[PDB]
């Protein structure tokens, strides 16, 4: 397993515990547990790129300790 | 002692000569009109007070310029006796002059022929005989010796015999006569040739232009005419001998008639004659002409005649007028008139030797006196860094020679005004630290004060109040007095003081500037014409001043055509006493008696002071037996310049007292020429030294680069694209935030650059931060504020060490930009109140950049230029006049050797004027001093082998 | 003994004193005489400056020599 | 004869001839005694310089006599 990191705009960093091959979708589930938030209301951001729910982790090359930014998307899904 | 100017008995007899004489109307026929000006009557205007008057100043005048020449290496014309003008005495001379009187009493017309001529002379000589026979009481012991004595000089009145040669009396009451006529007759060159080569034969040429020249000032004095003297003068010349003419006739040439052995003879004086075909010689062709081109000055120059400053219709006014019938009718008027002249004649002389001045005012600090006066500040300020033989700041030692220095080359006078009250007050803590003991300047058997336990109770019993003003007055006063301070203070001022200590020779740099400034912020007094120094010498270290004070008076000569400017300017740049009155603040008093009597002094110092330089302070109060005392700190660019030398009778222990008349005279030829970097260059490296303290602690105090932190606020940027946020916030980071970091990464990362200073002010303020509500916008701003301190930190790192690389290699101009690009406040406060110590030193290089160059070639290019060029070619052909010398004797040699012993000394005056006129960076050229220095020592050991020769040759002989 | 001390002013002082003693005694005496105080005066001797604590005796003071007496008060 | 030639340095030296010398000569004389080089000597008796061509016999120089030579 490999720790990456989750921030807000509001400010808070969020710690999860994952191995690669696990998908956006998968990771957004992990935050849910974690912080409360809904799945449905959630756009990662790696890079100045938006993940999409149905590619994993090593899609996108990201490795461990790396940090994504958490925008939370109303109004859709 | 003795003067024209300042007898009474000579004046008595002058008065005696116009109350029953020269007075009285002139009972003759032919031109003896009464003559008026401005509404007063004056009987006699050709031959009245003012004619017998001026006589004898020329008496006076011509004998000193005798004086004056002997003084010089000139030989004056001898009369049948070895006795020259300049032999005449200061008895002899008044004499003369009580003669010179009655010389024009017998006087009843102003005919001219020569059956009138015997009478009036006739009862001129009885005039005289019958004043003296009146007050014989009290002249013929004294004033004269015997009869026969009064009967020489009532013969010469009478003028039997033509002879005007016989001796010194009858020269100088015949030729002040005739000289007098200058004023009156039309062909002003012809006369002013004529009288002029007579003079030369006994006086000299140098002194007689001397003689004409204040004889000019005396005529404005008496307000006569002053004729002018035009080289290209086209009216017919007047032979003087007689009343002759000279002709040239068909071939344009003077005619002439040839003995033997000497080609071409002498002009045929045509009388005045009728002729033709023939014309007569113009005073143009006479001057032109090669007998006169060699001998007499005037040719080809010009003297502007009436008054200089006035159109000639404003002037006649002046010559019309109530002072010109004051003059021949008032005795002690025209007495102080001529006086006044004559003494003015004394300076004006001077001033032309060396470049104008300016204002009187003191100089502007430069570099190294900014420098200095901040390190003493500091000093009296924090006391704790003195040590026992050296005072420490910001790890810079400073030892003994370096306050020496600072007395040395620093107007002091210039460092007390960069001082304050504060400082002031800083004496007592100064004062408190030390418990150090003050020595007395010779007299080894003398109590020794503790100077800082001195001082401290010295304040608390008469300074009950602790008044700052007072404590002026309180350091002044502890000035004065107190043998036990000022004799080490001015001992080790002037450097030439005798086993001083470090805590002396400090307190003395010091306590010099701060009395100073003591002196000037007290002193409310007019500032004195005239102040009388007193010093205690030997007579033999006396002896060595009265000759170089006789060096400058000698050398120094009013001018008629001929400049003997560079000569004086050598002679007083090698004989001045300027520096004995320097460097400290010496005292004066404003009444002789203070250094006659009380003090019994037997060297005073009398300095004139009319153009107000030489600015002085009071000290004490003044009343009716009060000392009168003044404080002069000497400005550097002002001299004492001698314009007399007398001897004043004896003291308390029978030794002769010696009275030596200065002069101030501001000039930038006076300016000392001091390498600076002596004092600012220690205090650069101290600046350095406390910026490495700041650079340190910021260094590691807040600290570490962290990398990671711009690139998520890069990636947040990228990010909040998508966060349903504002269209202007998503538009601030991506176009107004984003190339910020952008930019500040790349600083950052590759080396230093403008790009980080730059960067930093791109920075979004404050403001524009809370233009975005209240949000996330929160959480931006201190990642944003983490930043920028990261920037920030790097930059004000990077300009201390470029300015620190500057002040290594001086350029405090290069300094002072590094620290102009350290942030300030809200782009940089991250860094504690060291902010402090930071703006404490841009500020301590904003005031060393206020430094002042003064000039010393200030104008007169051409007068520094030219004065150069004489003086070069008068001492190289005073060497190579030297260079073939014949050595005949022993005594030849000895002059030789001597003559060099000067020569050596003039040729680095030489050096000197070569590097003061010098400008730029660049090699001093020395090439022409070069080759009379190797001239030199060609005919250094010429002499000292040709010595050993004659020494040998004279014990050979004496066996 | 006799001795006398003369001022700037122009006036000379008749004193008696002895070669023993004091200065600021000898100077107490010229306080007494003209009313001036002793601080103020500074003593001089043929153009040398006497202190006070020191005898005549010290300085070879003798009747009839002459002092000089100047006035040197504080600036104020 | 016998001569004595002295210089101020304060070292008297006895040279010995005789009679007829002239400068010419005596400068190589000199040479001789103590391998000092004669490039310029000049000569001192009776306060005057001995000039070549005139012969020691002229200015009547005698025995015993002193001298000061000096270069
Ligand atoms: N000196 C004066 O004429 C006057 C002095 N005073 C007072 O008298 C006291 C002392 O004044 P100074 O006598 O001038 O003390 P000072 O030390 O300034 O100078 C005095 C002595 O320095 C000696 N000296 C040795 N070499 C010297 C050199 N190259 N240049 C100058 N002086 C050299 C002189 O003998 C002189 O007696 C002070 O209290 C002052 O207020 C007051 C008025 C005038």
């Amino acid at each position: 397993h490999m720790q990456i990191f989750v921030k807000t705009l509001t400010g808070k960093t969020i710690t999860l515990e994952v191995e690669p091959s696990d998908t956006i979708e998968n990771v957004k589930a992990k935050i849910q547990d974690k912080e409360g938030i809904p799945p449905d209301q959630q756009r990662l951001i790696f890079a100045g790129k938006q993940l999409e729910d149905g590619r994993t982790l090593s899609d996108y090359n990201i490795q461990k300790e790396s940090t994504l930014h958490l925008v939370l998307r109303l109004r859709g899904g | 002692g003795f003067s024209l100017y300042t007898d009474d008995t000579v004046k008595a007899a002058a008065q005696y000569a116009y109350d029953n004489y020269l007075g009285k109307p002139y009972t003759g026929s032919v031109e003896s009109a009464p003559a008026n000006f401005g509404g007063r009557m004056v009987y006699r205007q050709h031959h009245g007070l003012s004619h017998t008057l001026r006589t004898m100043a020329y008496a006076e005048l011509i004998v000193e310029e005798a004086r004056k020449a002997k003084l010089r290496g000139e030989t004056l014309g001898k009369f049948k006796d070895g006795r020259t003008i300049a032999d005449v005495t200061p008895q002899e001379l008044k004499k003369i002059m009580i003669a010179q009187a009655f010389f024009v009493a017998g006087r009843d017309d102003e005919a001219s022929d020569a059956k009138n001529y015997q009478k009036y002379h006739e009862q001129s000589r009885d005039a005289f005989l019958k004043y003296v026979k009146d007050n014989e009481s009290t002249l013929i012991p004294d004033v004269f010796k015997d009869q026969e004595d009064v009967n020489f000089y009532a013969r010469v009145i009478e003028d039997k015999s033509h002879d005007w040669e016989s001796t010194p009396a009858h020269v100088l009451i015949n030729q002040g006569h005739m000289v007098d006529l200058v004023r009156v007759k039309q062909p002003p060159e012809s006369f002013l040739q004529r009288y002029f080569s007579s003079m030369q034969r006994w006086i000299g040429s140098q002194a007689t232009e001397a003689v004409f020249g204040i004889q000019r000032q005396f005529f404005h004095a008496t307000y006569e005419v002053v004729a002018g003297f035009d080289s290209d003068n086209k009216e017919p010349h007047l032979v003087v001998s007689g009343l002759g003419r000279y002709v040239i006739g068909e071939d344009g040439q003077p005619i002439r008639e040839a003995p033997k052995k000497g080609q071409k003879e002498g002009d045929l004086k045509v009388f005045p004659q009728t002729y033709k075909n023939e014309r007569l010689m113009r005073v143009d062709e006479f001057l032109k002409l090669p007998e006169i081109q060699n001998t007499f000055p005037g040719s080809g120059k010009h003297l502007q005649g009436g008054m200089p400053g006035m159109n000639e219709m404003d002037y006649w006014n002046r010559l019309n007028s109530l002072n010109r019938a004051r003059c021949e009718n008032d005795v002690d008027f025209c007495l102080k008139q001529l006086q006044t002249a004559h003494d003015k004649a004394k300076i004006e002389p001077i001033k032309q030797a060396f470049q104008s001045s300016k204002g009187k005012e003191r100089r502007q600090p430069n570099v190294d006196e900014i420098a200095a006066a901040r390190i003493i500040q500091q000093i009296l300020a924090n006391p704790d860094c003195i040590h026992d033989d050296h005072v420490l700041i910001n790890g810079q030692k400073l030892e003994q020679q370096f306050f020496r220095d600072l007395l040395a080359k620093c107007e002091m006078a210039v460092v007390g005004s960069l001082l304050n009250d504060t400082d002031i007050g800083n004496i007592d803590t100064l004062m408190r630290h030390e418990k150090d003991t003050e020595f007395h300047s010779t007299n080894p058997e003398a109590v020794p004060v503790k100077i800082g336990e001195y001082w401290i109770n010295d304040q608390r019993i008469n300074n009950s109040s602790g008044n700052i003003t007072q404590k002026k007055h309180d350091l002044i006063f502890l000035m004065q007095n107190d043998a036990w301070y000022f004799s080490r203070v001015n001992a080790i001022a002037q450097n030439r003081d005798k086993g001083s200590t470090f805590k002396e020779v400090l307190i003395t740099t010091l306590m010099t500037p701060l009395t100073s400034k003591a002196l000037v912020d007290t002193s409310q007094a007019k500032p004195p014409t005239r102040l009388f120094r007193g010093l205690n010498l030997s007579e033999e270290f006396t002896k060595g001043l009265i000759d170089q004070a006789n060096a400058m008076i000698a050398n120094t000569t009013e001018r008629l055509f001929t400049d003997h400017s560079p000569e004086a300017f050598k002679q007083i740049k090698l004989n001045d006493l300027s520096k004995m009155s320097g460097r400290t603040n010496a005292s004066t008093t404003t009444e002789i008696k203070l250094v006659k009597e009380t003090w019994d002094s037997n060297v005073i110092f009398e300095m004139l002071d009319p153009d107000g330089l030489l600015h002085s302070k009071q000290v004490g109060r003044h009343g009716e037996g009060t000392e009168s005392e003044f404080s002069v700190y000497l400005p550097e660019d002002v001299a004492l310049v001698p314009v007399k030398v007398t001897l004043d009778g004896k003291t308390q222990k029978g030794e002769n007292r010696y009275v030596f008349t200065f002069v101030a005279v501001k000039s930038p030829d006076f300016t000392p020429r001091h390498e600076s970097g002596y004092a600012v260059e220690p205090f650069l490296r101290m600046q350095a030294a406390k910026l490495a303290e700041v650079k340190s602690s910021i260094e590691k105090a807040q600290r570490a680069p962290d990398l990671e932190t711009i690139f998520n606020l890069q990636n947040e940027v990228e990010a909040v694209q998508y966060s349903h946020l504002s269209t202007g916030y998503k538009n601030f980071l991506k176009n107004t935030v984003g190339p910020v970091l952008e930019n500040s990464l790349s600083g950052l990362m590759e080396s230093d650059t403008d790009t980080l200073s730059k960067a930093l002010a791109a920075f979004p303020s404050d403001t524009q931060w809370s233009a975005f509500n209240f949000e996330e916008a929160r959480q931006a701003k201190r990642q944003m504020d983490a930043i920028k301190q990261m920037v920030g930190n790097k930059v004000v790192l990077d300009a201390l060490t470029q300015c620190q690389d500057a002040l290594e290699k001086q350029n405090i101009a290069g300094a002072l930009d590094a620290l102009k690009k350290i942030p300030s406040e809200k782009e940089m406060g991250t860094i504690r109140r060291e902010l402090r110590e930071q703006i404490q030193s841009a500020r301590q290089e904003l005031e060393s950049l206020q430094r002042a160059v003064v000039t010393p070639v200030v104008t007169d290019e051409k007068k520094v230029r030219e004065r150069y060029d004489a003086l070069i070619e008068n001492t190289s052909k005073k060497i190579t006049e030297l260079e073939t010398g014949k050595l005949p004797n022993l005594d030849a040699v000895k002059k030789g050797i001597s003559n060099l012993s000067n020569l050596k000394q003039e040729v680095t005056v030489l050096r000197n004027e070569k590097i003061r006129m010098h400008v730029g960076t660049d090699k001093v050229d020395f090439s022409d001093v070069e080759k009379l220095e190797q001239q030199i020592q060609v005919i250094d050991t010429k002499l000292a082998d040709a010595y050993l020769l004659e020494v040998t040759k004279q014990i050979s002989a004496l066996e």
